[PDB]
RNA sequence: UAUGCCAGCUGGUGGAUUGCUCGGCUCAGGCGCUGAUGAAGGACGUGCCAAGCUGCGAUAAGCCAUGGGGAGCC
RNA sequence: GUGGAAGUCUGUUAGAGUUGGUGUCCUACAAUACCCUCUCGUGAUCUAUGUGUAGGGGUGAAAGGCCCAUCGAGUCCGGCA
RNA sequence: GUCGGGUGAGAACCCCGACGGCCUAAUGGAUAAGGGUUCCUCAGCACUGCUGAUCAGCUGAGGGUUAGCCGGUCCUAAGUC
RNA sequence: AGGGAAACGUGAUUCAACCUGGGGCCCAUGAAAAGACGAGCAUAGUGUCCGUACCGAGAACCGACACAGGUGUCCAUGGCGGCGAAAGCCAAGGCCUGUCGGGAGCAACCAACGUUAGGGAAUUCGGCAAGUUAGUCCCGUACCUUCGGAAGAAGGGAUGCC
RNA sequence: UGUCCCAACGUUGGGCCCGGUGAACUGUACAUUCCAGUGCGGAGUCUGGAGACACCCAGGGGGAAGCGAAGACCCUAUGGA
């Protein structure tokens, strides 16, 4: 477990009125990658969508700290605001 | 000759109507009358019919819900067939 | 629209002959209804 | 589970809006359960079932845009759309004037002021569009 | 308006129906005549023999 | 030697071919009117379970009499 | 000043229509569609339902227009191979 | 649309909550014609569904439309027999 | 009586419905019949027959389709806005089914569209396309005219908030 | 005033790659062609040369006198209306 700090700007790649969605995508890819786990076993809780999503589809923060604990016999991770 | 009463018409709904309201149902000649029906059911097990409502059926048939006087008890007059 | 008694007995005998052709015929006749009618894609007369 | 059923037996037992019912989201195997009406009211009543609020949309702003308006404010040529006899009825006008100057003109001669010579005179030229108002007809009549 | 597509929209009058004499959906309820079997204009059925091949 | 060409083998797909015939086609002989005593035709019913066909008509795949027939039938 | 006329004006009110884009589509969403622009909108107005007129005949503020995707003579079957 | 969760052999699209949105003469409410059981319930996924499907206007089986005072029924219109 | 967890109001303005009058127009004159009233009251009996579900549409209708088409009525008084049944935003209510998704700063090319220095129609058959102007108030307004009009001619100025 | 000089950058949906679904047009045969020539004088196929290792992806459409319609124009028929 610990707290780390996600850029969201490689969402800027997908149209803007989508941003909200690529944001969810970039938050689950690395935190997959920084705790080595795959995507699949990744929960991101509602807290972070809410978080995403504040503004509407098409305004994503441009980062955004996150909580997440690694564990399990399969290897996952679970986050969260902050 | 067509008889007036066809057969007890029994499904929930008709359980429900002679467990709470007294009514008994039947499947109907579909030209007899509101009248013809209280008549036939009165000769046919011996009770005082109040009221008739009738429907003619999407199945072709006449439907009617005969409700019996509080004097009568549908509940026990359906258990005697 | 507005059905009399008689459009309503044919309705209502069209609805009855729309049914599957019973299990035991099935058996009976060591092996389907050609009359089945569908509201939407079938129109009936009148 | 599927509560689609639900909802809608809901939504007419709390005589709301199936957009506004809430299904508790930690009983849905009790909720996927319920069949009648009765039970739907059983469930309604553990709270397991309750009905959002609906909105109401707020009128504050346009209060206090009111009241500047009555007091003459926010009115000036850059705030207005429709032309002038739009934003105010010219006929309509003339019925408010042309009877404020009647009514005053019938309690002037009841009252003893104006003879009815005097108060046809008058009647005749306000008829006629002579006075702007009542303050210009009673400025008249003080000669 | 187009004569096709979008004036077949407007049909929604009933005329031709179910024939109490011959049984076919041919008793046009507007002139209460049916234009299979002649009932409602005249006694005799509806017959003519160009119905078939001249020679059968 | 990949992509692939030609012919065949095993297995498909397809339903030709051959064989079969409860259906047709044509000829021949016989026979030949029905209906207000409501025909022909149609509709809707009618079965333990019954959608289609056939039969039948609220006495509804049937009721009665006589003769035939026969240990099976529905 | 009053009054409130008008085959009167503006108007994507409802509703009716369609100048241009020779735009989009053109094995279409559609055998006549989509978008913007455009015109009419108290009257020779628009609109629903009922009803009448039938094929060398109707109906036509006339374009040989329209009479069920078909009209300088409808459609069906027959004449007919 | 997205995040969690429910059910299920199986879930991007079946259901719950949250967050985010769309429709305001309509994408809401009541209905005429027309359709004809498409309505409700249970059980299903070979068929139908622009992908999938545990869903459904689909498949199987049951159930549902109750009137002196709402229509019809009565009157007559153009007009028809 | 009912309904509501509760309170279970009172006044006012503007007033759809509905009621009742006044005016004007016609080389146009705006149905008929059944029925009702006229013609009281009590009590009692009778009131049969047919329709009744559901859709009513970017999936229940017609268009071969779960078709971007076509298809009548009433809801025309929900809030801000403004002249407004206009735009835009928001309730009540409905929906995420104008039903395939996943991925590449996601190239060429195409459909729709935004911004372009200086020149400003040189483009083109042709300003086609796009743009310019724009609401409201004040000043002011030519030729011509059938004296109605032309006319919002043109041109000029103003416009927020407190 | 990007119509033009003279084009640029950007936005949304496609296009491209992946999962699923999944048609049609068209097809005498052969077919990697190019330059000339020849031929019913407008040839991928004949003749002479030249060039040419096979397959695949994307592209804009030069050619197949491309696909789509037994030429509408013109003439002819002891044709039609
Ligand atoms: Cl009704
Ligand atoms: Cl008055
Ligand atoms: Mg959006
Ligand atoms: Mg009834
Ligand atoms: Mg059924
Ligand atoms: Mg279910
Ligand atoms: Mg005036
Ligand atoms: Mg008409
Ligand atoms: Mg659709
Ligand atoms: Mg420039
Ligand atoms: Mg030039
Ligand atoms: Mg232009
Ligand atoms: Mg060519
Ligand atoms: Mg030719
Ligand atoms: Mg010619
Ligand atoms: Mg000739
Ligand atoms: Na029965
Ligand atoms: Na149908
Ligand atoms: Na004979
Ligand atoms: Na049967
Ligand atoms: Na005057
Ligand atoms: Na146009
Ligand atoms: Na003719
Ligand atoms: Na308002
Ligand atoms: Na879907
Ligand atoms: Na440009
Ligand atoms: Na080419
Ligand atoms: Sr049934
Ligand atoms: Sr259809
Ligand atoms: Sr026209
Ligand atoms: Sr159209
Ligand atoms: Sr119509
Ligand atoms: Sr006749
Ligand atoms: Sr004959
Ligand atoms: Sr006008
Ligand atoms: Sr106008
Ligand atoms: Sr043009
Ligand atoms: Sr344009
Ligand atoms: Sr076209
Ligand atoms: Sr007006
Ligand atoms: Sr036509
Ligand atoms: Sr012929
Ligand atoms: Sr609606
Ligand atoms: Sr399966
Ligand atoms: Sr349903
Ligand atoms: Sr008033
Ligand atoms: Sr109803
Ligand atoms: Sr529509
Ligand atoms: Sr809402
Ligand atoms: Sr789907
Ligand atoms: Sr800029
Ligand atoms: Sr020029
Ligand atoms: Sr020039
Ligand atoms: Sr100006
Ligand atoms: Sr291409």
């Amino acid at each position: 477990e610990r707290v780390v700090t996600i850029p969201l700007r490689d969402a800027r790649a997908e149209p803007n009125h989508k941003r909200a969605d690529k944001a969810m995508i970039l938050i689950r890819e690395h935190l997959a990658k920084h705790f080595s786990v795959d995507e699949d076993a990744v929960r991101l809780d509602p807290s972070i969508n809410e978080a995403a999503w504040a503004r509407g589809r098409a305004n994503t923060p441009s980062k955004i700290r996150v909580r997440a604990a690694r564990f399990e016999e399969e290897g996952e991770a679970i986050v969260e605001a902050e | 000759s067509w008889d007036v009463i066809k057969h007890p018409h029994v499904t929930e709904k008709a359980m429900n109507d002679m467990d709470f309201q007294n009514k008994l149902q039947f499947a109907v000649d579909d030209r007899a009358s509101k009248g013809e029906v209280a008549d036939a059911v009165e000769e046919q097990y011996d009770v005082t019919v109040e009221q008739v409502n009738t429907q003619n059926t999407m199945d072709g048939e006449k439907k009617a819900v005969v409700r019996l006087s509080e004097d009568d008890d549908a509940q026990e007059v359906a258990s005697r067939i | 629209g507005k059905k009399s008694k008689a459009t309503k007995k044919r309705l209502a005998k069209l609805d009855n002959q729309n049914s599957r052709v019973p299990a035991w015929v099935m058996l009976k006749t060591d092996r389907r209804n050609h009359k089945r009618r569908h509201w939407r894609r079938n129109d009936t007369d009148e | 589970t599927d509560l689609s059923a639900q909802k809608r037996l809901a939504a007419d037992v709390l005589d709301v809006g199936k957009n506004r019912v809430w299904f508790n989201p930690e009983r849905q195997g009790d909720i996927a359960d319920a069949i009648t009406r009765e039970d739907v009211r059983e469930l309604v009543d553990e709270g397991a079932i309750q009905a959002k609020d609906k909105k109401g949309n707020s009128r504050g702003r346009a209060r206090e845009r009111q009241k500047k308006r009555a007091y003459g404010h926010q009115k000036g040529a850059g705030s207005r759309k429709g032309k002038a006899g739009a934003r105010q009825n010219s006929k309509e006008d003339w019925e408010s004037r042309i009877r404020a100057q009647r009514t005053k003109l019938r309690e002037l001669r009841d009252e003893g002021t104006l003879s009815s010579s005097q108060y046809r005179d008058l009647y005749d030229k306000a008829g006629g569009g002579e006075f702007d108002s009542v303050a210009d007809l009673e400025r008249y009549i003080d000669a | 308006t187009g004569a096709g597509t979008p004036s077949q929209g407007k049909k929604n009058t009933t005329t031709h129906t179910k024939c109490r004499r011959c049984g076919e959906k041919s008793y046009h309820t507007k002139k209460k005549v049916c234009s299979s079997c002649g009932f409602g204009k005249s006694a005799k059925r509806r017959d003519y023999e160009w119905q078939s091949k001249a020679g059968e």
